[PDB]
């Protein structure tokens, strides 16, 4: 059932079938951006959605906006019909030349004079908008950028509730927040003084502002006489009358100022009905409208809060006061009411990359408008027109800021296509806009039981930001208003539909939801009348076969993309299945990808969805094809050429290659994959390679989380790794002079500077060590009398004083390799350049990484590790055949950590590794009735997959590993159980017991021990604090906390102490001094007061407190 | 470029708030080996080289060239102050380089002049 | 050396502000920038803080190293190590009491 | 409070000013970063309102003028001294970019970035260095493995001066320069020189 | 009155003033927080931190 047509042919041990394939993994991301722009593609999706009106993002935008007027009505503008342009050039050439892919946008403003009424419309210029690839990320700058979407909760009415804990009576409050304006809280307290609370006022009682909208106190007492405690609050209340509520309301808001009956009306309709002033997003308003049940038989136009509003939230308060389970409004439908909650999905929208661009070009049209209406009041009426109106600088300015410094635009991280397809997918829930780690409460950081099928519940972040970043389960969509959709297929009479229907948060919670793994004859009936049901919230029991109304689509459903490739998921914790998650995303590609043994059905659909494998876009012959690139012959006559980036670095340091694997002359149907790029094999997700793992401990050197690894790995490249560094130096003008690159350097021999080329650059693929120079420059220098010997050896060696100084770009500490690729940009040339500079050139250094101790590997079951030793493969146990093991696992860790899908996952590796062979004489043996029909015969190193929460069961691999087929010398190593005798290979004799083998995924992390080497023994150092410093390049200083000197403290140090903080940290003389006494035969000196209380004294010395330290005498000290 | 709002060193950078940009700004003094051991060990070296040349020779450098006194004496004023002319001490310069440019003296010397 | 018995802390009063100075800042201009150097009775001044390059001079008669504690009389800076500008102090003369 | 004040001796007019001080230069640096922009803490803001305040005052009062504007600017004067003391004490704190508030004097000792509470957070030392960490079987009980590009660059001054010491450098600078080149004739005095 | 003093000056302050003729103060134990102890207890300079 291989949906794409050349896809690896991997049986699975799938024991049902989904009636839904997975959507396009990127969906979410581009769907956004293409209603945002507004395109044909988005206009009939919404059209087949049902839409009645398809509105896009930008014209939405700037239609709210028009039309644009002055108060005293003579004049007014509008602007509307928005279409872009061509892109400026391919996101190859944008990429490369450093240059933004975008595309300018046109507006066409009708310009109006109501007086002489006359039009004036023409195009307009608007400024380059970042256009979005196909891979559903931003180019900006040359470097690739991805707006992860952010989790905010939907403008509306939540009815909270507090119990009081003296009179332990019920306090029910509500909140009204919209997107923009004023925040209104009735809330009732103890005293009974129902109240608003208007931008955090006193709680002046709601019948006060009620009357104050002109609603009669006959009114009051009808149509709230159901209701006692308000009907005693409207008895209660001193002041009346229309103006006197209206000045007490101004007075309260705006005490001090004239109270008159014009100004208080006019600052309520600002206040409240005014659109630009209060607004409701769409959004809003359709769930205001559902939570009332008002107004819901016509699309909704007028997005302000309006006083039908108001007192149905006020008769919706007292309804729940009373305890009242439903409530209904002229013109309205019965609707339950009761309390809201927060973190329900129903409640926290989604905001994609539209609606944050949207927002952002809002406010930059918004400051636009101000400064166009300042302009046009004060221009001359006559002779104007709309192209001297307009500006465009807020808007470009304030799109460029958001796509630079917004927190909500970060660097897609490029290990690996898996990593930057979970970037795209991510669910932030921080950021501008939304919650603060500090002020965000621990509850929003637990699973909800609305999250299932939404956000994924385990793959998380580790560090600190657990909870607040989730991820898009497999199967989520998000509907237009921004709430996460997921898929169902109904139940109409007990017979499962084919067909499926989309349901939200709140739509699933008033229905009943059924179980996928209950099990469904073939013609649909429930074979058992009580099936596992999910209820409201959290609510799971036994309902019979015909009350069930709705039925998931996969058991796969409740996990992200990254989790649904663990195998045997369902057997590990949910923190280990976190943990490993999270490490997934972590891999290193390495130079020969394979595809796992064992794996999910996700790696194919992964792989071709993440956007780094090319895929023919039409079928037809390939003519001719290199490694450079490859010509298509479609089948209409006209030939397409793919050209694949080879070893070309990411974004995070890797290799991105991209490796043919057609052969000419071979139809290649459409939608199949061409060439496979970093961690791919054949088109599928190949992250790590397959290892031959024997589970025991090893003399301790595995101990504690330490792994023991073969030589073999060393020296056949099994887990070598490309990295691809990066320098740039620039020349830029200076006052005293302009600096040049040059071959020539100053003082300097022939010797070091004999790779440099005639232009001043070190010539490709010349290995450059440590310190070594690698491109030449010479920065102009002013005056600075030469030391007394310096001069006089300037002198008689004929060097003149060569006044330009040395400034030349040097390799920095610990990076080494060849130098692939050298890049300059100059200013002659006519290319942009930052302004002050000419002369920019940037050289790659490759560097090829072979695994070593401390370099940290992980399978993908979370059970992280560091290579303790690498023996040589003489040393490795070997099984009966010869085969040394190639890594050794310590199997105290794995009991303990609960993990025990790794064991699973080794066995069925080793099973599918030697191919095994069904005894079918006699008969389907009992534990392989539920096998499929293919899967009962195997060749040696096949493919297997297991589909997360519905695979291979333990029966399978039981019977699996007592049918594997015998080694070329007709012997068979692993015995029922799955374990091996092996030799020891130092002694040389049998171990005493049997050690489990098989074959187990190994991945190699990034988080190698090149990188984390650091030492320092006297480096640069700061400015105002005068302590230790310097860039990674010269490597700072650790960090001697307080808990280091509580540590020191107790055991009675004292001058280590003493040391640790004066003599170097912090004394300016006396590191100078203990340097020349190590540098000298002398003993270090003694220490004297650190700078950082010399500091201290000077600055609080300045708040004019007078601060002296003093003897036992009372004398004041000079320090 | 004359023309722009500085920027305060006491803005956060990273937007995490765990250091302000006054932090990470080096010095351009002396560096605790740089100049210290460099100068302090051809002081030394100094004191036990060109005390080797001869005493008047010492002295020539010592004000022609300004070691004790410094202020470089042109020819003319070390020959004020000797009584000697331009022409002769350029004779007993010439052979001072000649004779310091042989031996453990240039090969001391050359690890300062580079 | 490094004997401190005991550290008070007390109201600084008019006359402790001017003994703690070295010198009165009459004027608000930080840097000249044609020349990048402090200007005179500015906020960086040398003649009230110190100089900026140790045994240096402001207009450079007493250039040489070898004036230790020589006030220039042309400009009126002291001569010693640049470490002194983060030592040395100045006060302002407020003109009416705040 | 009056009795703390009449054990003191001293005399209460401490709390009016006349002569607010300076902090040193070096404790607020203006310095050129690379592309010619100039950086600057807000101090030096600070500081330049109160003396544009304090020279105004006093060419006020050297001219003459009736005593509206010049309690007026008075007034200013108080209110720039109390803003550099500390912002947001009192009143609205003054941003000049992005409604930022300028670090106040005072807010170099409060706060999490005051100088105390970053004192009781430590110092960064020197000679000192981390790395990954991996179990070692074969080490007696008294030891640990350093890895030599480790212990090279964290003991270089002893390792150079010893291998001065045994002639294989003629002076200090040709041993750093071999040093940081990493000859074959270091490892032998680096494993000397640690024993 | 009603201000804490620790158990030894206060004992030597009664003491020094009883042995000249001046009366007994009345004072009983009394425990308090690791916080307000820290504080009673500690310099200026360690307080402000
Ligand atoms: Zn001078």
């Amino acid at each position: 059932n291989n949906s794409v047509p050349g896809a690896p042919n991997r049986v699975s041990f799938a024991k049902l079938r989904e009636p839904l394939e997975v959507p396009g993994l990127l969906d979410v991301q581009t769907d956004s951006f293409e209603w945002l722009i507004g395109s044909p593609r988005w206009r009939e999706s919404a059209a087949e959605r049902g839409d009645v009106n398809p509105v896009g993002g930008l014209e939405e935008v700037l239609y709210e906006l028009s039309p644009i007027e002055d108060f005293s009505g003579s004049m007014s503008l509008s602007f509307s019909d928005p279409r872009f342009d061509d892109v400026k050039a391919p996101v190859d050439e944008c990429k490369d030349k450093d240059m933004t892919y975008a595309a300018p946008l046109f507006v066409t403003a009708e310009f109006i004079n109501n007086n002489t009424g006359e039009i004036k419309s023409q195009t307009v210029f608007m400024g380059d908008f970042p256009m979005m690839t196909e891979k559903g990320t931003f180019i900006i700058n040359g470097t690739e950028r991805v707006v992860v979407s952010q989790l905010v909760r939907s403008p509306g009415v939540y009815f909270d509730e507090t119990i009081d804990k003296s009179t332990d009576k019920t306090l029910h409050s509500v909140k009204v927040i919209p997107s923009r304006g004023a925040w209104l809280e009735f809330d009732v307290d103890k005293r009974d003084t129902v109240g608003v609370r208007i931008d955090r006022k006193r709680r002046q009682p709601v019948t006060v502002l009620l009357k104050a909208l002109g609603w009669t106190s006959e009114q009051i007492v009808e149509r709230f006489g159901f209701s006692e405690i308000m009907r005693s609050t409207l008895e209660k209340d001193n002041t009346v009358g229309t103006d006197e509520a209206l000045l007490d309301i101004y007075r309260k808001l705006r005490p001090g100022e004239p109270p008159t009956k014009e100004s208080a009306q006019t600052l309520l309709e600002n206040l409240f009905f005014k659109e630009k002033r209060y607004d409701l997003a769409r959004v809003g308003r359709y769930k205001v409208n559902k939570k009332l049940g008002l107004h819901v038989g016509e699309p909704i136009t007028s997005s302000t809060l309006t006083e039908e509003d108001v007192v149905a939230t006020i008769e919706y308060l007292v309804r729940l006061h009373e305890g009242q389970t439903t409530m209904t409004v002229p013109g309205g439908v019965e609707v339950p009411v009761e309390t809201d909650d927060i973190d329900h999905f129903g409640n926290r929208r989604l905001r994609t990359v539209g609606e944050l661009i949207q927002n952002q070009i809002r406010v930059g049209m918004s400051r636009m408008e101000r400064v166009v209406r300042e302009r046009m009041t004060t221009q001359d009426v006559e002779a104007i027109t709309p192209q001297t109106l307009i500006n465009i600088r807020p808007v470009v300015a304030a799109i460029k800021e958001f796509f630079g410094t917004s927190q909500l635009s970060q660097f897609m991280d490029q290990n690996n296509p898996l990593s930057g397809l979970t970037h795209k997918r991510r669910l932030s829930a921080l950021g501008p806009g939304g919650l603060s780690r500090e002020r965000a409460g621990l509850e929003v950081r637990d699973v909800h039981p609305s999250h299932y099928g939404r956000m994924c519940p385990i793959e998380t972040p580790e560090g600190p930001n657990i909870g607040l970043i989730g991820s898009l389960s497999v199967y989520a969509r998000v509907n237009p208003f921004g709430f996460i959709e997921t898929p169902y297929r109904k139940v109409v009479d007990g017979v499962v539909s084919d067909e499926i229907v989309y349901l939200t948060a709140d739509e699933e919670d008033r229905h009943v939801v059924a179980q996928a793994n209950s099990p469904i004859d073939a013609d649909g009936r429930f074979v058992e009348p009580r099936v596992l049901v999910r209820r409201k919230a959290g609510e799971v029991e036994y309902v019979p076969s015909s009350e069930v109304d709705y039925m998931d689509v996969s058991p796969r459903q409740m996990v992200s993309v990254a989790t649904a490739m663990i195998p045997f998921l369902e057997h590990d914790d949910a923190n280990r299945a976190l943990m490993g998650a999270n490490m997934q995303r972590q891999a290193v590609p390495l130079v020969r990808s394979e595809a796992p043994l064992v794996g999910t059905g996700m790696e194919l659909r992964a792989a071709i969805d993440a956007g780094d494998v090319v895929v023919a876009e039409e079928s037809g012959v390939i003519e001719e094809v290199s490694a450079d690139y490859i010509t298509v012959m479609h089948d209409n006559g006209t030939r397409r050429t793919y050209r694949m980036r080879k070893f070309a670095r990411s974004n995070h340091g890797t290799c991105a290659n991209q490796c043919p694997i057609v052969d000419a002359g071979d139809r290649v149907e459409a939608g199949q994959v061409i060439a496979d790029g970093p961690c791919t094999d054949d088109g599928e997700m190949a992250l790590g390679k397959n290892l031959l793992v024997a589970i025991m401990p090893w003399e301790g050197h595995n101990y504690e989380d330490a792994i023991i690894l073969s030589n073999r790995l060393v020296e056949e490249d099994v887990l070598t790794s490309i990295h691809i560094e990066e320098h740039e130096i620039d020349a830029r003008d200076t006052k005293l002079g302009a600096e040049e690159i040059t071959r020539d350097i100053p003082n300097i021999s022939d010797e070091v500077l004999a790779d440099l080329d005639e232009r001043g650059i070190v010539r490709i693929g010349a290995e450059v060590r440590d310190g070594d120079i690698l491109v030449g420059k010479v920065t102009p220098k002013g005056e600075t009398e030469l030391t007394p010997e310096e001069r006089l050896l300037r002198a008689i060696f004929g060097e003149k004083a060569r006044e330009v100084r040395d400034t030349s770009l040097k390799v920095p500490h610990g990076e080494s390799g060849k130098v692939i690729g050298i890049r300059v940009f100059s200013r002659e040339d006519e290319d942009e350049l930052p302004a002050g500079v000419n002369e920019l050139v940037r050289v790659y250094v490759a560097q090829k990484r072979k695994i070593s101790d401390g370099d940290k590997l992980a399978g993908r079951h979370g059970n992280k590790g560091v290579i303790g030793k690498i023996l040589p493969v003489e040393d490795m146990p070997f099984l009966a055949d010869g085969t040394p093991v190639d890594i050794i696992l310590n199997t105290h860790g794995v009991p303990r950590r609960m993990n025990i899908g790794q064991i699973l996952e080794t066995h069925l590796g080793w099973c599918a590794h030697s191919g095994w062979k069904v005894d079918a004489a006699k008969g389907v043996p009992d534990w392989a009735a539920r096998l499929p029909d293919e899967l009962l015969e195997a060749q040696p190193n096949a493919i297997v997959s297991t589909p997360v929460f519905d695979g291979a069961q333990e029966a399978e691999l039981q019977g699996l590993l007592s049918c594997t087929l015998p080694n070329r010398d007709g012997d068979v190593l692993v015995d029922a159980d799955g374990k091996a005798m092996l030799f020891d290979g130092r002694s040389g004799e049998p171990f005493p017991y049997p050690v489990t083998v098989g074959y187990m995924y190994i991945m190699k992390l990034h988080h190698l021990v090149d990188d984390k080497i650091h030492a320092r023994s006297t480096g640069p150092y700061s400015m105002i604090t005068q302590q230790p410093l310097g860039g990674k390049a010269q490597f700072g200083g650790q960090r001697f906390g307080e808990m280091e000197c509580w540590a020191m403290q107790a055991y009675g140090a004292a001058y280590t102490l003493q040391e640790l903080l004066t003599i170097k940290s912090d004394d300016t003389v006396g590191r100078v001094k203990v340097y020349e006494a190590i540098v000298k035969g002398e003993n270090i000196p003694e220490p004297g007061i650190p700078e950082s209380f010399k500091v201290l004294l000077k600055e609080l010395q300045s708040l004019c407190l007078n601060v002296e330290v003093l003897s036992s005498d009372g004398a004041a000290i000079e320090l | 470029e004359h023309s722009r709002d500085p920027v305060s060193l006491d803005m956060p950078v990273g937007s995490e708030e765990e250091a302000p940009l006054g932090d990470f700004i080096e010095d351009a003094e002396a560096m605790s080996a740089e100049n210290a051991v460099i100068a302090e060990l051809l002081h030394t070296d100094i004191r036990s080289v060109l005390a080797t040349l001869d005493e008047r020779e010492h002295q020539v450098i010592r004000l022609r060239f300004g070691l004790d006194d410094g202020q470089p004496r042109t020819l003319d004023q070390i020959g004020k102050l000797f009584g000697l002319s331009r022409e002769r001490v350029r004779q007993i310069e010439r052979d001072v380089m000649s004779k310091l440019r042989h031996g453990e003296r240039a090969d001391r010397l050359r690890s300062y002049a580079s | 050396v490094n004997f401190f018995d005991e550290l008070r802390i007390g109201l600084a009063t008019a006359e402790d502000i001017r003994q703690w100075s070295y010198g009165e800042v009459k004027k608000p201009e930080t840097i000249n920038y044609r020349t990048l150097k402090p200007e005179k009775d500015g906020l960086f001044c040398e003649k009230i803080f110190g100089p900026t390059r140790d045994w240096e001079c402001y207009c450079g008669k007493y250039k040489r190293v070898r004036f230790k504690g020589i006030i220039c009389e042309r400009c009126g800076v002291e001569v010693t190590r640049a470490k002194v500008r983060r030592e040395r102090m100045g006060h302002i003369e407020l003109a009416a009491p705040v | 409070v009056v009795a703390a004040f009449q054990q003191s001796g001293n005399s209460p007019m401490g709390m009016v000013l006349d002569a607010v001080p300076v902090i040193p230069p070096e404790l607020r640096p203006m310095v050129q970063l690379d592309g010619g922009r100039f950086a600057t803490s807000d101090l030096n803001d600070l500081y330049r309102r109160v003396i544009n305040r304090n020279n105004r005052l006093k060419r006020l009062i050297d001219l003459g003028a009736p005593e509206i504007i010049v309690n007026n600017e008075k007034r200013m004067l108080q209110e720039s001294v109390d803003a550099l003391f500390d912002n947001g004490r009192r009143g609205r704190p003054v941003t000049g970019p992005g409604n930022r508030p300028l670090k106040s004097l005072s807010d170099l000792l409060k706060g999490k970035q005051g100088r105390f509470r970053q004192n009781l957070l430590g110092k960064r030392v020197d000679y000192s260095g981390r790395s990954v960490i991996v179990v070692g079987p074969q080490l007696k009980l008294h030891q640990c493995g350093l890895p030599k590009l480790m212990a090279l660059e964290l003991f270089k001054p002893f390792v150079m001066k010893r291998l001065v010491d045994l002639n294989h450098a003629q002076n200090i600078k040709s041993a750093k320069r071999m040093v940081e080149r990493q000859r074959p004739q270091v490892w032998d005095v680096l494993e000397e020189v640690i024993a | 009155p009603g201000s804490l003093i620790d158990r030894a000056e206060f004992e030597a302050e009664n003491r020094r003033v009883v042995a000249e003729g001046g009366e007994p103060a009345a004072g009983r134990p009394v425990l308090m927080g690791i916080t307000k102890a820290s504080l009673a207890t500690d310099s200026w300079l360690s307080a402000a931190s």
